[PDB]
RNA sequence: AUAGGUUUGGUCCUAGCCUUUCUAUUAGCUCUUAGUAAGAUUACACAUGCAAGCAUCCCCGUUCCAGUGAGUUCACCCUCUAAAUC
């Protein structure tokens, strides 16, 4: 079998990057009331939540 | 009590294994606790929205 | 073939041809399609009343009791059925459905009487 | 037209057809007109189209007199191996597949209504043990609820509700409520 | 108690009372053909296979169970009155498992009105042929069992093939089998055509029948013309036995009659046809004097 | 459950002795040829641990797996030899013999 | 014709006709015979006759032949406990050698027919499905239910086309 | 009526042979044409006749014309009879193998009803012998001459089960599949009958043929064999 | 179906999924025969798991199988 | 293969080619109705519209289903043992 050492390599450095470029809660869980949607990633919430 | 065709076939394997016994076949649910839908779960379990 | 998660579920999968249905009953991955892989054929089910207005469902309890105490989940029609045999207790929606149609037919029932 | 049609039988012990056929079976001096040693493995659908006969019918299509009925069973015996009872193959006789499938059913029939005598093996019973005492096909001890009417358990029955928990349903669905229902008719309605 | 058709010294009667005709019991089917096969065999080897031959005879001449018609089955297992109307047609449930009798399988019907009850013996029959077909055996009654066909088969004299219809298709204590089977017999009985049912299982359950309905005179005459003495004495014996209370039994003990004055005693205390009974028995012993 | 290793027994001839503290075997199973309906010789070589290294070439030994293999290609030892080069016994009598000829009669005992 | 002598020996019939199906502990079996010596004769007959019925029957049994190794023929069979069971040979015929080797080491009839009861379950007559594996495709195919739409047409009031 | 061919002359009728010198008539007997060759002219015919009883012959003759030919063929074929041995008067009493020069036929005894599944020249010889059920397969070079030398050599060779039972003093028992476990003794000695049985043969040398074998464990795959074909 | 990195249709950006109404009386007396049916089946399905291990342990060292295996190493013997 | 045609002035033998049988695709010409099944040549390039949401916010899912046959002994059995369901 041919090594796959890119796939490997790929894996850790996306790991490192994922452990150091952690979203924090004040970006995840921050919240647009006037449109009631999420600005870290746009989903609108739930309307029974308004 | 047992479902009705459950219920049956217990009883009838009852009487084919030769005992006699009038008492009705019964499920105990007292081990099966009923906890709201609403009780806090466990949040060490739960997962995090990935950096995107 | 491995999935990542994933159950085991005792459901129908759909055979027959067009307009003409016909259901085995089989447990299989989750993921897997509808009508393909499967780990065992549980029963059968002809949704359409035969020459003796009977529709025909064929349950193999043993495995079926055995699979459901080695961790299968069952698919809401697959315990509608169960509990049309007895084998269940009635599906909630079952008993909530039949008091809708109740309610339906009195509705209409009054319409009738109102005219 | 054919004055055995209502008696098809007749026809094979009238002296027409002792005179046209004798004691072989009516396929007897039939042969198939095709291209090489090895016929084709279909014989043609139908000697009749449109009510024209084509130039070589086959041993059925050939005579109209011949009627495939189940009755005949002089006729059908023709047709199936005397030593092995198995219905010839088409292109044993050179019966169209028309003919063929009639001749097919008619055996059917006749054997269906005790006409044509075929081999009906001996089988062994379906059960070892012919008991008929477990609980599958006896009686099973009713259940006190279903003595006493009631549902098999509680709560298939309706139960309404205490006003404190649907006012507590009012305010979680402020706006977004329906007309709120009563306890169903007890039957179905008619 | 009175003895029942298992017991073994009713078998052992009617075991030779049926025979061992080894040519009608093999005898040549109509059916896809093979090659014949040759052996060169002394006289002890063809005495050794005609005797294999007559233990495979016995074996298939085994004579099915004579049962009691199976009672209905009427059985409510729930009523849940809430899916009253919920279905316009009844659901047939079948535990296919694979091990288990079909006599201890579990099927039932959802009907509905809502009523979970026990399939009937029909349903139940029919239930087990859908999902355990049985070679020989359909799942809608053939057409032959009706009245007319019934009658053309026994005009051709294929009452035997009747027989292995009726056990084929249906189950020995379900209605239509006692029905068929006691037609057939009423046939035989009527036409003297005992001699069809000799040699094979189903000789054993005709005797019976005549002796439990007190008909065995049609019997006893075919057995007398064909010079079985010993089978109509072990009928008489058979007779006395299932009917110990009756005239001929006791007239039989008052006179100490053994062999043919049994025939005599049945023939003048408890025979419908007893002086065509004596005709023939005195015919038999003057053909017998003159041999 | 109590082996990682396919071929638990095996029998076979000893071919190579060159290793150290490792015998080449040597084993041949009889395989149905589909076409011919006959059965051949198939034959599959075996690394045997041999700590004593007292296996010869051309001896019959039997082979036991190992628990889990100790290197690349040695997943069995050897658990006995059944006839040595040259040095057979014959096991129905338990006497020397060379070849087809008794080295000692059984009558001698 | 067939080469060689005895083709009867390269049939599947004759390969079948084994009788001896070891116990699951026999692994392999070592045959020492001579290849001349009248008091061998049989052995020689059973590698000649009945080894290749005993390796069709037994395929994951290893047997191995050896020749002129000893002065009478023997038989070894080597167990996964790691017992060794040794058979002598030596003035019996090949039939001998068949029925003992069947004795002491072969499956009884008995345990073949609970096998073949235990096969017969996995064949479930009530399943659904390929010819390769079941008896029946599908419902349509038993009498008194719906039929194929490909035979019989259905009729107008049960196809969507006209309840549409 | 057409031969085996529009323009073929085999498998035509000839008609009945001509009362002969002797004195004796042989209306019963039918005639058949199995070749037509030109001498280079003249014409060399080979016919068969048979009276469908077991009597049969074969023949060839030349004439310059073919009806000349023809009927020298016919009269001479009359003359050399062979008896041919049938068994149930439908099928021949064993399987035969035999090899004339180098045409090889091979004969399988079949049951009742299995018809003639063979070359169209002994399908022809076959309805002339009276043989109604019989397989046969014919090898090496298909020579219409050599064929029927060796098919007439090889169904007058046939060993009858009363010359087997003669020959071996024992009865002959026939087993059928049809008739379950009865013993059919076909064939007892005239003479003494032996006490001892014959040697119980663990496996006998018998040569197989390896087409046999193939056919019967399901690897013979030929688009052309058993094809439906007309009665013959 | 659609995976992960395919984009959303411009037909459904501004879409909301609006809850059904409810009926506070059938919403409860739902609710409570949901309760008890679940209690009821997760019942039945500790029994079929009690049942499933039950088999298992007697199939590997039930009295049966280790009559059944002294029988057989005897009898070997 | 139940075989057949074809080398020579002729016979026999050997030997190839072809015919007869059954499927699939495409082409010509010709085609009425109903039911069912099946359905790009191309791992070439793609306009356009849809194919993944759900849900009192967290999560979960979008790693599935559906598609293709480019590459190609990763698929099967045994041992061991993660993740997953109960
Ligand atoms: S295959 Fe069953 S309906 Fe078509
Ligand atoms: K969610
Ligand atoms: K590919
Ligand atoms: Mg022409
Ligand atoms: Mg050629
Ligand atoms: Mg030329
Ligand atoms: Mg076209
Ligand atoms: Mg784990
Ligand atoms: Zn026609």
């Amino acid at each position: 079998v041919r090594p796959r050492l890119i796939a490997e390599l790929a894996r850790r450095v996306r790991a490192l990057r994922e452990q150091l470029n952690r979203p924090r809660d004040s970006q995840l869980y921050a919240v647009d009331y006037e449109t009631l949607t999420r600005p870290f990633s746009g989903r609108r919430l739930p309307v029974r939540a308004w | 009590p047992y479902p009705p065709l459950l219920r049956a076939m217990i009883i009838a394997e009852r009487q084919k294994n030769g005992d006699t016994s009038t008492e009705e076949p019964m499920l105990n649910v007292q081990r099966i606790r009923m906890e709201p839908w609403d009780y806090p779960a466990k949040q060490e379990d739960k997962g995090r929205a990935k950096g995107t | 073939k491995a999935y990542r998660g994933g159950h085991l579920t005792i459901r129908l999968a759909l055979g027959g041809c067009t307009n003409r249905p016909f259901y085995r009953i089989v447990a299989a991955h989750n993921k897997c399609p509808r009508d393909g892989r499967f780990v065992e054929q549980l029963g059968s089910y002809d949704p359409l009343p035969n020459s003796h207005g009977e529709k025909l469902v064929a349950l193999n309890l043993d495995r079926i009791r055995h699979w459901i105490g080695c961790g299968a989940h069952l698919s809401k029609p697959m315990e509608k059925l169960l509990g049309l045999a007895g084998f269940f207790p009635l599906h909630p929606m079952m008993i909530t459905n039949a008091e809708r149609l109740r309610r339906k037919r009195a509705r209409e029932v009054l319409l009738a009487s109102q005219k | 037209i054919s004055p055995y049609k209502d008696e098809p039988w007749k026809y094979l012990e009238s002296e027409e057809y002792q005179e046209r056929y004798g004691s072989r079976p009516v396929w007897a001096d039939y042969r198939r007109n095709h291209k090489g040693g090895v016929p084709p493995q279909r014989t043609r659908k139908t000697c009749i189209r449109r009510n024209k006969v084509v130039g070589n019918p086959c041993p059925i299509c050939r005579d109209h007199k011949l009627h495939v009925d189940f009755r005949n069973v002089k006729l059908l015996e023709q047709f199936v191996c005397a030593h092995t009872g198995i219905i010839f193959y088409a292109p044993y006789t050179g019966v169209c597949v028309k003919q063929h499938k009639r001749l097919t059913q008619a055996i059917q029939k006749a054997r269906d209504h005790g006409l044509l005598i075929y081999h009906i093996p001996q089988v062994e019973p379906r059960d070892l043990d012919f008991s008929t005492s477990h609980g599958a096909v006896s009686a099973t001890p009713p259940a006190p609820t279903l003595v006493s009417g009631d549902p098999w358990y509680p709560w298939y029955n309706w139960k309404q509700p205490p006003e404190r928990e649907l006012s507590r349903l009012r305010r979680l669905y402020q706006g977004h409520l329906q007309e709120e229902s009563g306890p169903p008719p007890e039957s179905m309605p008619k | 108690k009175k003895p029942t058709f298992m017991d073994e010294e009713v078998q052992s009667i009617l075991t030779k009372m049926t025979g061992l005709n080894l040519q009608k019991t093999f005898k040549p089917a109509i059916q896809e053909l093979k090659p014949p096969t040759y052996k060169l065999m002394t006289q002890a080897q063809l005495e050794e296979a005609t005797r294999q031959a007559v233990e495979a005879a016995k074996v298939r001449l085994k004579m099915p169970p004579v049962l009691e018609e199976r009672v209905p089955i009427n059985d409510v297992l729930a009523e849940d009155k809430i899916l009253e109307g919920t279905e316009t047609t009844k659901y047939v449930f079948t535990d296919i498992s694979y091990s288990i009798p079909h006599r201890e399988r579990f099927i039932v019907v959802r009907e509905p009105s809502g009523t979970l009850r026990k399939a009937s013996w029909e349903e139940r029959d029919r239930m087990i042929q859908v999902y355990f077909p049985k070679e020989g055996r359909k799942i809608l009654t053939p057409i032959i069992f009706k009245e007319e066909n019934l009658r053309t088969m026994y005009s051709q004299d294929r009452h035997v093939d009747v027989l292995n219809l009726c056990f084929a298709q249906f189950e020995p204590d379900s209605t239509e089998y006692i029905k068929v089977h006691h037609k057939t017999y009423e046939d035989i009985d009527k036409r003297g055509k005992y001699d069809l049912l000799r040699s094979t299982r189903y000789f054993g359950g005709m005797v019976w029948y005549f002796v439990n309905n007190k008909k065995i005179d049609g019997l006893l005459i075919d057995q007398i013309q064909r010079d079985l003495i010993d089978d109509a004495t072990n009928l008489v014996q058979l007779y006395h036995v299932l009917h110990p209370d009756g005239q001929s039994a006791q007239g039989a003990k008052d006179q100490a009659a053994e062999g043919i004055n049994l025939i005599k005693v049945f023939a003048k205390t408890e025979a419908q046809k007893g002086a065509y009974i004596e005709l023939t028995l005195q015919t038999y012993q003057e053909a017998l004097s003159r041999h | 459950v109590r082996s990682s290793v396919h071929a638990r027994w095996i029998v076979g001839k000893v071919i190579g002795t060159k290793m150290q503290k490792t015998a080449k075997v040597r084993v041949t199973r009889l395989v149905l040829d589909p076409y011919l309906l006959k059965y051949f010789n198939k034959r599959k070589t075996y690394f045997a641990h041999d700590a004593l290294q007292q296996c010869t070439v051309g001896d019959i030994v039997l082979l036991r797996a190992l628990p889990v293999p100790r290197a690349k290609h040695v997943k069995h030892e050897l658990a006995e030899i059944v006839f040595k080069v040259g040095k057979v016994i014959d096991p129905v009598t338990g006497k020397p013999c060379a070849g087809t000829t008794y080295l000692e009669s059984p009558l001698s005992s | 014709p067939m080469k060689g002598r005895f083709p009867i020996r390269r049939t599947l019939q004759y390969l079948s006709q084994g009788n001896v199906v070891f116990k699951d502990s026999v692994k392999v079996m070592t045959v020492n015979y001579n290849t001349h010596g009248e008091l061998g004769e049989g052995a020689r007959k059973f590698v000649f006759f009945n080894i290749p019925q005993i390796q069709y029957k037994n395929p994951w049994v290893q047997i191995m032949m050896f020749k002129n190794m000893t002065p009478s023929p023997f038989l070894r069979f080597y167990l996964d406990s790691g017992e060794q069971v040794l058979v002598d040979v030596e003035t019996k015929s090949n039939k001998e050698i068949m029925e003992h080797i069947r004795k002491i080491l072969g499956k009884n009839e008995e345990t073949l027919r609970e096998e073949e009861e235990e096969k017969k379950q996995l064949s479930h007559p009530a399943n659904f499905g390929p010819r390769k594996y079941c008896l029946r495709e599908c419902i349509c195919e038993v009498e008194g239910q719906v039929p194929c739409p490909s035979l019989v047409p259905l009729p107008k009031e049960m196809r969507g086309k006209y309840k549409a | 009526e057409r031969g085996w061919s529009g323009n073929s002359w085999g498998g035509i009728s000839l008609g009945p042979p001509d009362p002969g010198p002797c004195g004796e008539t042989y209306e019963d007997f039918d005639t058949r044409i199995l070749e037509v060759r030109n001498v280079f002219k003249s014409i060399r015919v080979l016919v068969a006749v048979g009276n469908g009883k077991g009597a049969a012959g074969f023949s060839i003759g030349k004439a310059t014309d073919r009806m000349d030919a023809f009927r020298k063929a016919k009269n001479r074929a009359v003359h050399h009879l062979h008896y041919i041995e049938r068994y149930e008067d439908h099928t021949i009493f064993h399987d035969i193998s035999l090899r004339f020069k180098r045409t090889h036929i091979k004969m399988k005894k079949q049951p009742k009803g299995y018809g003639l599944r063979c070359h169209r020249a002994i399908i022809t010889i076959c309805r002339l012998i009276g043989i109604k059920d019989m397989y046969a397969k014919v090898s090496g070079s298909i020579n219409m001459l050599s064929l029927t030398q060796g098919l007439f050599r090889g169904l007058s060779r046939q060993e009858t089960h009363q010359q087997l039972a003669d020959k071996k003093g024992l009865h002959v028992v026939e087993i059928r599949e049809e008739c379950g476990p009865l013993p059919i003794v076909v064939a007892s000695p005239r003479g003494p009958l032996r006490k001892d049985p014959e040697p119980e043969d663990e496996v006998p040398d018998v040569k197989l043929d390896w087409e046999d074998v193939k056919t019967a464990q399901g690897m013979k795959r030929s688009v052309w064999s058993n094809l439906k074909r007309a009665a013959t | 179906r659609k995976t992960r990195h395919d984009p959303l249709a411009k037909s459904k950006i501004e879409r909301v999924n609006m809850p059904p109404a409810v009926d506070p009386a059938e919403f409860f007396v739902l609710m409570e025969r949901y309760q008890h049916y679940r209690q009821t089946v997760r019942a039945l399905r500790m029994e079929f798991v009690s049942e499933v291990q039950r088999k298992v342990h007697e199939a590997r060292a039930g009295v049966l199988a280790e009559r059944k295996a002294l029988k057989d190493a005897a009898e070997h013997r």
